[PDB]
RNA sequence: GACUCUGGCAUGCUAUUCUUAGAGGGACAAGUGGCGUUCAG
């Protein structure tokens, strides 16, 4: 029963299920957020700090760039996988797990891959969400050691071993379906989901494709036969000339190219939170906005600001009157 | 810069572009002047002879310096058909 | 090459080439570029010629050994991708490397801790590094540049048509131009193969550091 | 009397800064891997440098000895810098290849590859 | 005492370089003024085209500063054109002065009729255009001396033009337009393609190229 | 004068142990003993 960072980033109180509670060190002082590392600190400490030797380490890496999983996982995360791998050698035999895993099979279908399959809300023809399920819907839910991770690649490359796996709740999971991205260029397959260049070829061609993984060890991909996915429409357009300096913004071409710093000021970053308990006392009921700052003058938004209109190609046409920032 | 005499009254002749024929200024300074090392045919090492090639600030503005390099070196046989 | 068959692509060069990604060129092609291409696939992706890309590293090697003394070609990566593989090819040959920030008049302010004349100037990135290209069309520096399908050929003298985005392409074409360079000044036979692997060359990528140095 | 100067000093500094490890006690040998290390183009002022590292490493030998132990890091950021693995990570047995790659190659005479595996859009 | 930063400057400094006339020929940059002072030097004249005073608008108020248009010229063969605004006028004419040096360019003369001596004219007619002022100059014969306003005359009695027509268009009555005007229209002398430059260009090694193993002792 | 250049000795390279004139060496407080904030000297 070994611990992630997703166990208590998500408030797992687990400790009862389990007796043989192992974690690192870095996976319990990397978390930056302020509420659970005060819960560590109350919490009752049955957990005991344990280091893996470095051959199960190794063997760990050397399928974890079979399975094709290893630029997903990080160095912690092979950690803990060399951690209860080292403990199912310890405790339990050995001769149950099958090392070199098996092929993946191709099963693909018509449907988009931006579907809104498996989300909870969404219901095509009943699926609601009511005051008894909300502790329930987390993910897809179905003897002595476990895992309490949350982080999908880690789970691939576990269940193509054959370790039976845990979550935050109570009974195991024996399936697990979820997106992966895979580049059209190179074929190299990416677990990141936030990620938008493929670390491979480098080129902004990561698409997503679904995945299933079975207890017994299937890994088994569905594409997407739609031509929609693979059009080239609006991808060559003119590109004005580089510039430089402390405005310049760049079409953003490479996942590592420097780019000057244009930050908005703490002001204007501020979203309003209503639930607070001295909101009632405010003077107005929203956060007053930013018009006097120089971030404000240079028309400077936020990242995740203005996402629909880069989905619109650019060799298009926009409204008369309007410019796009 | 000849006179009826035959004396070269002039003070330097300027140099050409290697593309386009236009003369080279004295205070054009996007001007390039390439050295392209020739190789022994046998061995395929540096054998100390070399094409040199000028190119004026106004190709070398249009973009066009790479075509007109690259054909200058299928014309003295610097790079190979196709 | 000059159809020389000792200058002649191998196929251990294309196995290389095909294994880092050489050939993907991006989505976008500038039209100063469709000289270097093979066709466009369905999916968006141009596809670049590896011939030409052999013939133009060549001629970049040509243009490298033709200059007497080493240190007077200036080698720039400002990304990191380029940065590792800079320095390497540096100690292959005996150039001046700049890795990181290109300090804005380099090559045009004499009075200045950082100035420097170079002879040739060879380049990871047009489109980031364009400031010394720039710098470079102000002091008479003819320059080399590592273009994709989506570079502008601006004050660009020999472009070698490659992959330039992703890490072990950017590694691989700076390997084998330092190869080629110590090739045709002779310091290495070309029967046998350059015991310098083009790993070298590549990002290290700092979890990476951490993926390894756990397993070791 | 004598006193050195700045640009001697700082040199130096950098000198020990960088590469602690090569320079030892006799001065003509301090005073080669100098010559060797960096560019110095006048023979003067590379033997004041010598000079003054040989006093400096005489006076840090002196020093108990924890200055050198927090010279670590520089050996790993270069032998990170010149690390390489035993196995090519360019060395794949199997490739995946495009169509119109495949028939690049073809075009291009190398028709007989082995390492090749053509991968069909699905 | 001239402690040389480039490496053009280095090799003037030497005997490598004979001539400023090899700068020109592959069109170098010169950073340094003492380079013009060691080839030309004594030969060099300069005359004030003009000054004037500015009151430059500043926080604390408008201070008064100087302008100075300054002209030099080796006689037969060179010219250069500076501004400079500064504090003092001392201060302002000798920035003029080292800024003009750093822009010595040199200009083509030629014959109007039959090639009997030393040329004396210009090859052609040019133009040289700056902010809607246009200068023309046209060849013209021996002993007319040069037809012009007194700002281009300037020019081109320090150019080496012994006699040449001019035609002026536009605001002819801001000196620094004109100036610059007419200073393009005889860098553009060696600019024009004649008859007599069409040989093919045998092309020799440049002084990096050449002098590299001096340079690289410095 | 804590500025710049630079000499003594070469049986060494260059047309060369006796005359030449270019380059390359060689000297840097380098070493030793005392006085010294144990560091500047
Ligand atoms: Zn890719």
């Amino acid at each position: 029963v070994v611990a992630d960072a997703g166990a208590f980033l998500r408030h797992a109180a687990l400790q009862d299920i389990g007796k043989n509670i192992y974690t690192i060190r870095e996976v319990v002082t990397e978390i930056r957020d302020k509420a659970t590392r005060r819960r560590l600190a109350v919490l009752p400490y049955e957990l005991r700090f344990k280091e893996p030797l470095p051959e199960y380490v190794r063997l760990v890496t050397e399928f974890s760039k079979k399975t094709g999983d290893y630029p997903s996982l990080s160095a912690t995360d092979i950690q803990v996988l060399a951690l209860t791998y080292q403990l199912e050698a310890e405790f339990v035999g050995v001769s149950h797990l099958k090392q070199e895993p098996q092929k993946v099979k191709v099963s693909s279908s018509i449907q988009h891959p931006e579907t809104p399959l498996h989300i909870s809300g969404f219901h095509l023809p009943g699926g609601w969400i009511t005051p008894s399920n909300i502790k329930q819907i987390q993910q897809e839910l179905e003897v002595r050691v476990g895992c309490l991770t949350t982080d999908f690649a880690m789970q691939n490359v576990l269940l193509q071993m054959g370790l039976h796996v845990l979550a935050v709740n109570g009974m195991l999971i024996r399936e697990a379906r979820s997106y992966i991205l895979r580049c059209h260029g190179c074929f190299k397959t990416t677990s990141d989901m936030s990620r938008v260049f493929c670390s491979h070829c480098g080129n902004k061609t990561l698409k997503k494709v679904s995945v299933t993984v079975s207890d017994d060890g299937t890994l088994h991909m569905h594409f997407s036969r739609n031509p929609k996915v693979l059009n080239p429409r609006g991808l060559r357009y003119s590109l004005p000339t580089p510039k430089g300096g402390k405005y310049a913004i760049n079409p953003h071409l490479t996942e590592d190219q420097r780019f000057p710093q244009l930050r908005l000021s703490q002001k204007a970053r501020q979203k309003t939170n209503v639930f607070a308990p001295d909101y009632i006392a405010g003077v107005s009921p929203f956060v007053e906005n930013d018009i006097s700052s120089r971030s404000a003058t240079l028309q400077v938004r936020d990242s995740t600001l203005g996402a629909g209109r880069r989905r619109l190609n650019p060799n298009a046409s926009r409204k008369k009157f309007v410019k796009k920032r | 810069m000849q006179n009826d005499a035959g004396e070269f009254v002039d003070l330097y002749v300027p140099r050409k572009c290697s593309a386009s024929n236009r003369i080279i200024g004295a205070k054009d300074h996007a001007s390039i002047q390439m050295n392209v090392a020739e190789v022994d045919k046998v061995t395929g090492r540096f054998n100390g002879q070399f094409k040199t090639y000028a190119i004026c600030g106004a190709i070398r503005r249009m973009g066009e310096s790479d075509d007109s390099i690259l054909r200058l070196a299928k014309a003295d046989g610097i790079v190979s058909k196709n | 090459s000059g159809a020389l068959d000792v200058l002649q692509m191998k196929e251990e060069d294309v196995l290389k080439f095909l294994a880092a990604g050489t050939h993907l060129g991006g989505t976008n092609l500038d039209f100063q570029m469709e000289q270097y291409i093979y066709k466009r696939k369905s999916d968006g992706i141009y596809i670049i010629n590896l011939k030409r890309t052999w013939e133009k590293l060549l001629l970049a090697a040509r243009a490298i050994v033709a200059i007497e003394n080493p240190a007077d070609v200036s080698v720039i990566s400002s990304r990191n991708t380029g940065q590792r593989a800079v320095l390497k090819f540096a100690a292959a040959t005996g150039a001046t490397p700049i890795a990181g920030r290109f300090t804005p008049g380099t090559f045009t302010n004499q009075i200045q801790a950082a100035f420097r004349e170079p002879r040739l100037l060879v380049v990871t990135d047009p489109r980031a590094d364009h400031q010394p290209l720039t710098e470079a069309s102000y002091v008479n520096l003819p320059t080399i540049a590592l273009c994709n399908t989506d570079s502008p050929l601006r004050y660009v003298d020999i472009a070698i048509p490659c992959n330039n985005k992703g890490a072990h392409s950017v590694g691989l074409m700076w390997w084998m131009l330092a190869r080629e360079v110590l090739r045709m000044r002779g310091t290495i036979s070309r029967e046998h193969p350059w015991e310098v692997m083009p790993d070298l060359y590549f990002y290290r990528d700092p979890e990476e550091i951490e993926k390894e140095e756990q397993a070791a | 009397g004598r006193v050195r100067t700045k640009t001697v000093k700082k040199a130096a500094r950098v000198i020990i800064e960088k590469y602690y490890t090569r320079l030892g006690n006799d001065f003509h040998t301090n005073k080669r891997v100098c010559e060797e290390i960096a560019i110095i183009p006048s023979k003067k002022l590379r033997n004041k440098i010598a000079g003054y590292v040989t006093h400096l490493m005489k006076r840090i030998q002196r020093g108990p000895v924890r200055g050198i132990s927090i010279k670590l890091q520089e050996e790993e950021r270069e032998r990170r810098d010149n690390y390489v693995p035993e196995v090519s990570a360019l060395d794949q047995e199997i490739i995946e290849v495009d169509p119109d790659t495949k028939e690049m190659l073809k075009l291009l005479d190398f028709g007989s590859l082995s390492n090749l595996q053509v991968t069909q859009p699905t | 005492e001239w402690m040389p930063v480039t490496k053009l400057g280095r090799l003037v400094k030497d005997m490598k370089i004979k001539s400023l006339e090899e700068i020109y020929l592959f069109s170098l940059p010169i950073k340094e003024s003492e380079i013009i002072d060691f080839f030309l030097g004594a030969s060099l004249k300069d005359e004030v085209l003009k000054i004037m005073p500015v009151q430059k608008q500043t926080r604390a108020g408008q201070r008064t500063r100087f302008k100075a248009f300054v002209a030099i010229g080796d006689y037969n063969g060179h010219v250069g054109l500076g501004v400079k605004c500064s504090k003092e006028v001392a201060t302002a004419i000798r920035g003029a002065i080292i800024l003009a040096k750093l822009s010595i360019v040199p200009v083509r003369r030629g014959y109007w009729g039959n090639k009997i001596g030393k040329p004396h004219t210009v090859p052609c007619k040019v133009t040289g255009r700056c902010g809607s002022v246009l200068v023309r100059l046209i060849p013209a014969p021996r002993g007319t001396g040069i037809v012009s306003a007194p700002v281009p005359k300037k020019l081109l009695m320090m150019a080496g033009i012994d006699d040449c027509y001019t035609s002026a268009r536009g605001c002819t009555a801001t000196l620094g337009n004109f100036a610059k005007a007419t200073f393009d229209a005889i860098s553009k002398t060696y600019s024009y393609l004649t008859p007599d430059l069409w040989k093919e260009t045998v092309f020799t090694k440049s002084p990096y190229q050449e002098f590299t193993d001096h340079l690289v002792k410095t």
